[PDB]
Parts: C-alpha cells; sequence; structure tokens
C-alpha cells in the first residue's frame, strides 16, 4: 500500500518506530551514523499513513517519508 | 585522519544542502563525528529553530561551507 | 518594581499603552481639527 | 474645474447638501429646550457641519454632480493637499515606524535570546531609538548606499 | 549614610524592608507597594523626593504667608487658587515659556547630576566656580550653600536633611491640603483655619 | 571635553579630531564613517551657503529698513525682473557655473587628486584644485588670503568656520518661519523684541 522510506541521514533514535501504532518500522544495525542503527519498513502494508513517524524524525527536513499510494483496507483502517 | 577532518567546534558554518530548512543559512558547529565511515557527521547547532521546533542536524561534509567570518 | 516594570513593558500591555496614547492623540487632533479632507496649510 | 468637476465653493448640490444637514439636525432640535445639554451639542454639531462645509469650499475642493468632494490625486499642484502632501506627511511616518522596528531588531540581534526582546520590549532601547525614526530618509538612504539595508544572503 | 537597624518607623512592630537599610536621611521603613524596591529606582525617587519637598515647602510658603499676611498682616493678594487667571506685565502663555527656559536649564543640570553623579559642577562660563557637592541632590555651592550648613559630620548632615525632607513632607500634604480645600469648600486655607478653629465639630469636611 | 550637553558620554565614533565635534550625535547618524565625512562635508558647505545667506539679508535688511537703499524684501526678493537678464536665463546659467563647481568639488571629494592631474583643463589652471583636505579645498583660487595655509593645525580657524555656520544656518531657519507666519523681515522682528521684549515674542502671535 503506502510507500514508507527510510534515507540515509537517520541517526537512529528509535522514535519514528517507537511512534508507528501499526508496526510498519524496525530498527536495524547499520554503519551510517554514531547509534549505529537505521530504520527500515518492511511491513508498509500494514502503514495507514498517518506520519506519526515523520512527525517525530528529528532531521533537517526528513529522513523517515511516507508517500500516500494505493489504499487497501488495512491502510484505510477500516474494521469493516 | 585521527586528527580533524570537518570544521572546528564553533566554526560558524553556512549549509548548501537545499532541502534544509536552514539552505543558506549559518550556524554553529558543535560537534563533527570523527569516525570515517558516517554519512553526516557535522553536527550544527542553528539559532532559529525548524518547523519542528528543532536548532540541531547533522550534515555532510560536502553539504557545508564555512563563511570567511 | 523591576519585575512591574518588566511586565508593563510586554507587548499587550506596552501595545494598549502605546495604543491609548496614539489613540487620545489622534482623537484629541479630531476634536481640535475636525472634519478634514485636505492639507491645506502651503496649499 | 478639471474631470468635469466644479469646486465646492461654486457649487450648488454641496449647499443643498449642506442645507439637508441643517435642516435634519434642526428637526431633531425642536424636541429639547434651547439651553440644555441635548439642544446645545446639537447647536455645536450645527456649526460643526456648517464650518466642515465652509472649509471644504475654501480649500478649493471639486464636488461632482452628486455634490460631495471628489480628491484628485493626479499630481495637480492645486490638489496636493488631497494626496501627495499628506502621502509625504504619510510616508514619513511610516518610515519612521518601519526604521525604529528595524534599528531595533538590529539592536536585539545581538543578544543571546533576542524573541524575549520582542516580547518584553525594552522600553529603553526602543525609547532611545524612538526618535532615531525621524532621520530615516537620510540614515536609510545612507543604509542604502553603504550596503546596510538590505542583507546579503550569506 | 550609615545604617540603623532600630531606627523608629512608620508602622512599629513591622519589618521596614531590606531596601530601606536606614542609610537614608530620614528613612523609616515605608514602603509597602516596593516603589523602590531597586538600587537606581531608590536613588531616582529619593531626589524626586527632594525636589517634591522643596517646591512643595515653596508652594506651602507662597499659598499661607500670602493667605496669613493678607487676613490677619493685612496686605493685598488675590489668592493662591485664581492667582493664575490674574494679569501681570506679560501674556499668560509668554512666561510660562520663559520659565519653562529657565527652569529646564536648571533641572537638565539636574538630570544630569542623577545620571552622572558628578558631572555639573563647574559653571561653564567661568569654570573658576564651583559647586562642592559630593551627594546627589545637595549641590554645596555658593548660590546654594552660601553659608556653610551643608557641610560637616555625615551624621549632622543625615538629621540635617532628614529635618529637611520632614518639613517637606507635611508641606506637600499642606499644598494638596489646600488645594482640596479650596475645591471642596469655597474659602481659602487659611480662612478654613479660622472657622475650624470657631467650632472644630461643624467646621469640618462634613456638610450632611 | 565638553559635549554638547553635560551626563552624556561622546559616542565613540566621533571625539577630538574633528571640525567642532562637542558629540551631539543622539540619533546615530554620523554612525558609519564614510556617512560622517560626507555629512562633514554637507555641513562645512550648507554652513558656508547659510553665512552667505545671513549675511545677504542682515546687510539688505539694515539697508532697506534704515532707509539707505530701496532692496525688497527677502521674503519677496526672488521676483525682482532685471533688465539686462531673466531669473528664466539665471537659472540656467546658476545650473551650468554651480554644476562646474559642485562636481568638481564631489568628485575632489571621492578622489582628492582630481581635478589637477590630467586633461582637468580650466583655463589651464589645473593647479589651484589640488584640495589638500575634504572640504578645505585652498589654493589661489579659493584661499587667495591664505589666512590657515595648513589645515590640519588649524583648529581654531576650522573652530571659528564651523561654529559661526551652525549659529548661521540656525539663524536662516530663522528667517524662514520667522518671516513666514509674521511676513516681515529678520530687522523688522528684531526692532519689534527690541521695544517690548515681554510682548512681542513667537508666542505673543496669538
Ligand atoms: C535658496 C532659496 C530660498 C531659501 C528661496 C526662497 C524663496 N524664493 Mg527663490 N529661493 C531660493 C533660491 C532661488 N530663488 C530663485 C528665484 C525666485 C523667484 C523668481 C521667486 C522666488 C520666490 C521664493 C520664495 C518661495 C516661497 C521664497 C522667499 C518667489 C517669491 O519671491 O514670493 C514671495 C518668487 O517669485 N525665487 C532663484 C533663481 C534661486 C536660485
Ligand atoms: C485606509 C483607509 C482610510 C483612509 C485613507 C481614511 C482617511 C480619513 N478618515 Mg477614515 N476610516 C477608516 C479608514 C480610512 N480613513 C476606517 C476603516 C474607519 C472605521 C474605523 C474610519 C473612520 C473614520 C471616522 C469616523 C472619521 C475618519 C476620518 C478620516 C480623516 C482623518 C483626518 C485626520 O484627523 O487626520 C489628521 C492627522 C492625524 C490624526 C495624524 C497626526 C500625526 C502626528 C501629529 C505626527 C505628525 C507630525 C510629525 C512630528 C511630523 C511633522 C514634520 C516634521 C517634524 C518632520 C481622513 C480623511 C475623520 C474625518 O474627518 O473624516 C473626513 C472622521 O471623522 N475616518
Ligand atoms: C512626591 C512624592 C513622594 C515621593 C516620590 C517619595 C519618595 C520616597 N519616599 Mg517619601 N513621603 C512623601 C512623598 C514622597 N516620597 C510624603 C508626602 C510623605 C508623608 C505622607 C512621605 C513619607 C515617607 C516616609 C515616612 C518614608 C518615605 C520614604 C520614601 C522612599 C521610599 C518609598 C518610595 O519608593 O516612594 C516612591 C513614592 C512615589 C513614587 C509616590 C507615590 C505615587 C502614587 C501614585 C500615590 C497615590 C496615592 C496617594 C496616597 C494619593 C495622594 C493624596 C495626597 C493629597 C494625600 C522614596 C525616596 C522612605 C524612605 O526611604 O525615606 C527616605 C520612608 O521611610 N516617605
Ligand atoms: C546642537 C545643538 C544643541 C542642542 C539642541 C542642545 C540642547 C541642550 N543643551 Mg547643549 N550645547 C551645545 C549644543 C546643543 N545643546 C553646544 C554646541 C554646547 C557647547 C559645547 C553646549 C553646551 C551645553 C551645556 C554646558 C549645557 C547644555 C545644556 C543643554 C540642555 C538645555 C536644557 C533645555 O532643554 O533648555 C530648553 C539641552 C538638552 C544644559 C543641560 O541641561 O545640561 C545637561 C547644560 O548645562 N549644553
Ligand atoms: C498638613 C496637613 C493638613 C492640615 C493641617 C489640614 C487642616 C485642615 N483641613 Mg485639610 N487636607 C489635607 C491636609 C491637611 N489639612 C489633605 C492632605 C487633604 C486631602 C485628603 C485635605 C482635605 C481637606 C478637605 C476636603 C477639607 C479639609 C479641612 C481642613 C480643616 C478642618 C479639618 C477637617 O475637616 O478634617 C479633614 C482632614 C483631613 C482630610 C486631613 C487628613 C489627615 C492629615 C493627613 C493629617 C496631617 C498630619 C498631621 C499634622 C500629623 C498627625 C496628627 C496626629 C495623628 C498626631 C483644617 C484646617 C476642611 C475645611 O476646610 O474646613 C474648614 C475641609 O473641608 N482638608
Ligand atoms: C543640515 C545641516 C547639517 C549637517 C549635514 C550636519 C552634519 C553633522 N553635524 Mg552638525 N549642526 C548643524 C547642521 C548640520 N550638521 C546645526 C545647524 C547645528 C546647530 C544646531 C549643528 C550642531 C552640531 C553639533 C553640536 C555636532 C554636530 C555634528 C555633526 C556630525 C555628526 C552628526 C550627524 O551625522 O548628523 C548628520 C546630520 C544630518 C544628515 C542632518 C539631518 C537634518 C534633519 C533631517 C533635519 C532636522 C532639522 C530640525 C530643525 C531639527 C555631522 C558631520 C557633530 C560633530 O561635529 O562631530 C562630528 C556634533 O557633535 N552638529
Ligand atoms: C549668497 C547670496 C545670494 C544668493 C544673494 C542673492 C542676491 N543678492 Mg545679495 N548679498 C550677499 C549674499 C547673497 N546675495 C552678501 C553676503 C552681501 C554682502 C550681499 C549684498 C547685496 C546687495 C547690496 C544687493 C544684493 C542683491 C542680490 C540679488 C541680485 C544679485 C545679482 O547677481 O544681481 C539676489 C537676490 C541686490 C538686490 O537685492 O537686487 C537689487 C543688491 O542690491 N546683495
Ligand atoms: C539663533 C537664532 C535665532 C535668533 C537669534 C532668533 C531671535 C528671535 N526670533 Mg526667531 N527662530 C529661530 C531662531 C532664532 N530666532 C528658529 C530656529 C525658529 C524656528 C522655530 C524661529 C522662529 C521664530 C518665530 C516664529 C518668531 C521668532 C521670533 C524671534 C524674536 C523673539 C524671540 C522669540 O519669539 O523666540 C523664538 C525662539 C525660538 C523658536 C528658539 C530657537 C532656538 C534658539 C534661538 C537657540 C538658542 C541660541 C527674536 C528676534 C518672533 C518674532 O518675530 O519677534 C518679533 C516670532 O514670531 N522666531
Ligand atoms: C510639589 C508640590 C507642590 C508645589 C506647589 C507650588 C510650586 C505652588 C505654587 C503656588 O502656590 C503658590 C506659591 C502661589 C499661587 O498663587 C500659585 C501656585 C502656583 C499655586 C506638591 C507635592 C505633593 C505631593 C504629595 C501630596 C505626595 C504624596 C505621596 C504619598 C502620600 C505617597 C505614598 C506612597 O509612596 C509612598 C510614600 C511609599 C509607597 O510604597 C506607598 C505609597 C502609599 C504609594
Ligand atoms: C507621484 C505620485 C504618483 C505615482 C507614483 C509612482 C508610480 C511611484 C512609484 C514608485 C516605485 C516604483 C517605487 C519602488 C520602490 C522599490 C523598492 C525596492 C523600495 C525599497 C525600499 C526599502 C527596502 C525601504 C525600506 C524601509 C524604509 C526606508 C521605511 C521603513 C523601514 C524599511 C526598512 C522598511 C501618483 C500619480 C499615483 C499619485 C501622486 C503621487
Ligand atoms: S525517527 Fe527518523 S531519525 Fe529517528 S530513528 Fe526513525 S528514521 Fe531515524
Ligand atoms: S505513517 Fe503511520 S503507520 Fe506508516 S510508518 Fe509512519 S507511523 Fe507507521
Amino acid at each position: 500500500s503506502h510507500s514508507v522510506k527510510i534515507y540515509d541521514t537517520c541517526i537512529g533514535c528509535t522514535q519514528c518506530v517507537r511512534a508507528c501504532p501499526t508496526d510498519v518500522l524496525e530498527m536495524i544495525p547499520w554503519d551510517g551514523c554514531k547509534a549505529k542503527q537505521i530504520a527500515s519498513a518492511p511491513r508498509t502494508e500494514d502503514c495507514v499513513g498517518c506520519k506519526r513517524c515523520e512527525s517525530a524524525c528529528p532531521t533537517d527536513f526528513l529522513s523517515v517519508r511516507v508517500y500516500l499510494w494505493h489504499e487497501t483496507t488495512r491502510s484505510m483502517g477500516l474494521a469493516y | 585522519k585521527p586528527p580533524p577532518i570537518g570544521p572546528k567546534r564553533g566554526s560558524k558554518v553556512k549549509i548548501l544542502r537545499r532541502e534544509s530548512y536552514w539552505f543558506k543559512n549559518v550556524g554553529s558547529v558543535v560537534a563533527v563525528d570523527q569516525d570515517p565511515k558516517t554519512r553526516y557527521p557535522v553536527v550544527v547547532r542553528f539559532a532559529k529553530v525548524n518547523y519542528a521546533n528543532i536548532s540541531t542536524n547533522n550534515y555532510a561534509l560536502d553539504e557545508v561551507e564555512e563563511v570567511a567570518a | 518594581m523591576r519585575d512591574l516594570k518588566t511586565y508593563l513593558s510586554v507587548a499587550p500591555v506596552l501595545s494598549t499603552l502605546w495604543f491609548g496614547s496614539l489613540a487620545g492623540l489622534l482623537i484629541e487632533i479630531n476634536r481640535l481639527f475636525p472634519d478634514a479632507l485636505t492639507f491645506p496649510f502651503f496649499s | 474645474d478639471i474631470s468635469g468637476l466644479t469646486p465646492c465653493k461654486d457649487s450648488k448640490q454641496f449647499a443643498k447638501r449642506e442645507k439637508q444637514q441643517i435642516k435634519k439636525l434642526e428637526s431633531s432640535l425642536k424636541l429639547y429646550a434651547p439651553e440644555s445639554a441635548p439642544a446645545l451639542a446639537l447647536n455645536a454639531q450645527i456649526e460643526k457641519t456648517k464650518r466642515r462645509f465652509d472649509n471644504y469650499g475654501k480649500y478649493g475642493l471639486l464636488c461632482g454632480s452628486d455634490g460631495l468632494p471628489h480628491l484628485i490625486v493626479n499630481g495637480d499642484q492645486r490638489h496636493w493637499g488631497e494626496f501627495i502632501t499628506p502621502g509625504i506627511l504619510f510616508l514619513y511616518i511610516a518610515g519612521w515606524i518601519g526604521w525604529v522596528g528595524r534599528s531595533y531588531l538590529i539592536a536585539i540581534s545581538g543578544e543571546k535570546k533576542p524573541a524575549m526582546k520582542e516580547i518584553i520590549i525594552d522600553v529603553p532601547l526602543a525609547s532611545r531609538i524612538i526618535f532615531r525614526g525621524f532621520i530615516w530618509p537620510v540614515a536609510a538612504y545612507r543604509e542604502f548606499l553603504n550596503g546596510d539595508l538590505i542583507a546579503k544572503d550569506v | 549614610v550609615a545604617a540603623d537597624p532600630d531606627r523608629p518607623i512608620w508602622f512599629p512592630g513591622s519589618t521596614p524592608p531590606e531596601w530601606l537599610d536606614g542609610s537614608l536621611p530620614g528613612d523609616f521603613g515605608f514602603d509597602p507597594l516596593g516603589l523602590s524596591s531597586d538600587p537606581d529606582s531608590l536613588k531616582w525617587n529619593v531626589q524626586a523626593e527632594i525636589v517634591h519637598c522643596r517646591w512643595a515647602m515653596l508652594g506651602a510658603a507662597g499659598i499661607f504667608i500670602p493667605e496669613f499676611l493678607t487676613k490677619i498682616g493685612i496686605l493685598n493678594t488675590p489668592s493662591w487658587y485664581t492667582a493664575g487667571e490674574q494679569e501681570y506685565f506679560t501674556d499668560k502663555t509668554t512666561l510660562f515659556v520663559v520659565e519653562l527656559i529657565l527652569i529646564g536649564w536648571a533641572e537638565g543640570r539636574r538630570w544630569a547630576d542623577i545620571i552622572k553623579p558628578g558631572s555639573v559642577n563647574t559653571d561653564p562660563v567661568f569654570p573658576n566656580n564651583k559647586l562642592t557637592g559630593t551627594d546627589v541632590g545637595y549641590p554645596g555651592g555658593l548660590w546654594f550653600d552660601p553659608l556653610g550648613w551643608g557641610s560637616g559630620s555625615p551624621a549632622k548632615l543625615k538629621e540635617l536633611r532628614t529635618k529637611e525632607i520632614k518639613n517637606g513632607r507635611l508641606a506637600m500634604l499642606a499644598v494638596m491640603g489646600a488645594w482640596f480645600q479650596h475645591i471642596y469648600t469655597g474659602t481659602g486655607p487659611i480662612d478654613n483655619l479660622f472657622a475650624h478653629l470657631a467650632d472644630p465639630g461643624h467646621a469640618t469636611i462634613f456638610a450632611a | 571635553r565638553a559635549t554638547w550637553l553635560p551626563g552624556l558620554n561622546p559616542p565613540p565614533y566621533l571625539d577630538g579630531n574633528l571640525a567642532g565635534d562637542y558629540g551631539f550625535d543622539p540619533l546615530g547618524l554620523g554612525e558609519d564613517p564614510e556617512s560622517l565625512k560626507w555629512y562633514v562635508q554637507a555641513e562645512l558647505v550648507h554652513s558656508r551657503f547659510a553665512m552667505l545667506g545671513v549675511a545677504g539679508i542682515l546687510f539688505t535688511d539694515l539697508l532697506r529698513t534704515t532707509g539707505i537703499r530701496n532692496l525688497p524684501v527677502w521674503y519677496e526678493a526672488g521676483a525682482v525682473k532685471f533688465d539686462f537678464a531673466s531669473t528664466k536665463t539665471l537659472i540656467v546659467v546658476q545650473f551650468l557655473l554651480m554644476g562646474f563647481a559642485e562636481t568638481k568639488r564631489y568628485m575632489d571629494f571621492v578622489s582628492p587628486g582630481s581635478q589637477a592631474k590630467e586633461g582637468s583643463f580650466f583655463f589651464g589652471l589645473e593647479a589651484a584644485l589640488e584640495g589638500l583636505e575634504p572640504g578645505y579645498p585652498g589654493g589661489p583660487l579659493l584661499n587667495p588670503l591664505g589666512l590657515a595655509k595648513d589645515v590640519q593645525n588649524a583648529h581654531d580657524w576650522k573652530l571659528k568656520e564651523i561654529k559661526n555656520g551652525r549659529l548661521a544656518m540656525m539663524a536662516m531657519l530663522g528667517f524662514f518661519v520667522q518671516a513666514s507666519v509674521t511676513h516681515t523681515g529678520p530687522i523688522d522682528n528684531l526692532v519689534e523684541h527690541l521695544s517690548n521684549p515681554w510682548h512681542k515674542t513667537i508666542i505673543q502671535t496669538l
């Protein structure tokens, strides 16, 4: 559904995923920062698009980035 | 090199990154990650916050340029 | 008091002081010099 | 006599506006005694109206067919009291406001937390600056020549 | 300017404020609102008290002495309240401008003396002249202090300066009393005094 | 020194070595140094023109009021139709000549060596325009007498100049306003003040 992307400006503060209410994100090891971790987005099918991840990305503009795309029943957040 | 690679701690620096809030604005380098594998070591501290109420951001060495002052 | 003057210098208190003084100025001008459409001095 | 407008000192409908407003204020004047506060205030407003109309007559205002003063802005020397002299009078004050504000923001710019000086207005600083905008048309001109009016990008 | 921690205060039993150490000439600790909590605010209010006191003493004299030597020590004075309506050898707005130009000189020298403690002591025309006043508000010069009484021990000077402002405070009170009297009452102040001394009961502020 | 009101320090951007300083710049106009230089030359020229003005008004009105010559009032003096020449020609001639004067003064202010070096022909006089100073040109054309041959060590002369000129400028503003609300000459207003000083002032104009 939605296309979440994490760019290489991430500092690995784990706010993107601790804010994400649908388990879309997960921190993985990395070698590009002092924290040695970066966020990944495997479960984009569970992405609703609420952008709580990028409302918590403390960078110049953003490192995590949500692109609104094909909306399915779970990205639209329907219990019916 | 083990000696510093980037600007000095306190060197007021300009941002050449086009997507940042402080583009073509000066800053104040508070730290430079001397690890020669990180992509954006230059920790800058600006005076005025961005839209997310943040005054600091990591920048690269090529995305930064020190002023003549 | 230093803090009372710090509060009197705050933006709304100083704004209402400034605009009360200004409004009294323009009011007394439009009472002493009412109904004014043209500047007749060196006209 | 320009733009097809007769002056107000020799207009008929302007005097008719005068007479009509005076009769309107006199119709509201035959309901009180001629020595009480309402009648005195009505007579004061009446004299105010009459002097108003006579002043608009004597300044050379141009009253159209509707009988109201039509201001001329084109730049006619007879009608610089309409726009150009009060326009300069405006721009002098407006640039005063802007210049004292700009010199204030530049004054607090070298502060540790400048924003608190925009909330808590430093009245001594501004008051020392509040008269510095009296000379704005020359100080601003020099700041433009010296390069201090407009900032540089870096 | 020596402190007196156990001086008599305006309101005995109360603790006077910290910014009134007893140093000043006549500080009985009367500052409930805190209008002199700051040091510089206190230094300004001191000279304000001093000059309000002195102007009010000159005012009380020029009100009551022309009203005492008019009702009994027979003279001819118009009044103190309606003296501004009387006419003289100058237009009313003219001599106001003249006394403004002449008083503003001295008051600007005072402004300088308050901002800079010693700046205006040299006569600008004759710099050999001088005012030998170290204390702000008390210029020890010839035109002000020719008799040499404004000098000496700081304790005698302090008791003399509190004598000064003690007379001046009730002078202020007396002048605004004459104001409120000539407003509430029709006649003048000394006539009000005689009407009070005739019947202290049925002569007061109360009329109903 | 004595700077224009005691109790105030002079601004640090002007002090001492300047023609009659006295430290009066409360509105921060001489804060920038080149602005101060331009304003110094402006002041000197303004004061000298104003001094010539006060002389040409006071002298003419001494001749007029006493009755030595039937010269016109300063107020109504511009519309005198001269027989040999017209005002329409005089404005143009003034424009030409005072342009050759003031533009030369300017090009010296921005470049002091100018007007005397190369191709600056003024009837072969390319030496009297040496300048020697900003605001104090010197030379046989401009100071024939040469009372102040030196100009840096002539602080007394320049101080006298600038003080008399500040006072002449203030007197010219006096002539401007005093004779726009009273519509007489300065000498008339003076002898009106020297008859009954306490009854003929500015505020005795109702
Ligand atoms: C922007 C549009 C606009 C414009 C252009 C005007 C213009 C005017 N209105 Mg209208 N008005 C407007 C909007 C507008 N109004 C609105 C929105 C309302 C509803 C709030 C009104 C309600 C209204 C009423 C009810 C009245 C007016 C009046 C006036 C007149 C005011 C003249 C006056 O007293 O000034 C005189 C000048 C001053 C008050 C400024 C003085 C400034 C000080 C002295 C500093 C200047 C001196 C300084 C030291 C510099 C000197 C030079 C030297 C020292 C350098 C003028 C024609 C009055 C009038 O007479 O109508 C014709 C009137 O009765 N207006
Ligand atoms: C002209 C007014 C005036 C001023 C500026 C001062 C100033 C001062 N006095 Mg003095 N004083 C005055 C009049 C004044 N006094 C009079 C008239 C009395 C007798 C009633 C006193 C009795 C007095 C005592 C006993 C003491 C002082 C002290 C002081 C100092 C500290 C208090 C302070 O901050 O006062 C600042 C005062 C003002 C800013 C004036 C108040 C203004 C508000 C608007 C008043 C409004 C209410 C008022 C009651 C209405 C007046 C009506 C009137 C007709 C009765 C300061 C130097 C103390 C000190 O250190 O002594 C040296 C002290 O111990 N004063
Ligand atoms: C030096 C101070 C002083 C003195 C001696 C007087 C004296 C007098 N006043 Mg005036 N008065 C004063 C201050 C003073 N007043 C002030 C500050 C005000 C403004 C609030 C007034 C307002 C006033 C009015 C409106 C009237 C009088 C009247 C009178 C007379 C009758 C008394 C009366 O009606 O009680 C009223 C008294 C007061 C309101 C004063 C309040 C108390 C003051 C502050 C006490 C002064 C200090 C004192 C010397 C020391 C304490 C004494 C004691 C505790 C040991 C009397 C001659 C009346 C009159 O003319 O009748 C002939 C009258 O109509 N007075
Ligand atoms: C200067 C003055 C009077 C001056 C009078 C003059 C020149 C009179 C001149 C004339 O009469 C003549 C000669 C002749 C007449 O023909 C003409 C005039 C012209 C009329 C009065 C001041 C009069 C001043 C007065 C009355 C001041 C009262 C202040 C009080 C009570 C303050 C109280 C407090 O401030 C404290 C002390 C401490 C704080 O913490 C708490 C509070 C409570 C706020
Ligand atoms: C005459 C007239 C007219 C017209 C006019 C015109 C057309 C004009 C134009 C004009 C123009 C075309 C202009 C432009 C400009 C530009 C610019 C670019 C500017 C800039 C400026 C600045 C920058 C400034 C600033 C400031 C000041 C000085 C003030 C305050 C402060 C500040 C800082 C804001 C008419 C007929 C209608 C009417 C009458 C009048
Ligand atoms: S919020 Fe942004 S910077 Fe923080 S861990 Fe997530 S992607 Fe990285
Ligand atoms: S948009 Fe919402 S669901 Fe999608 S990754 Fe961001 S926080 Fe998680």
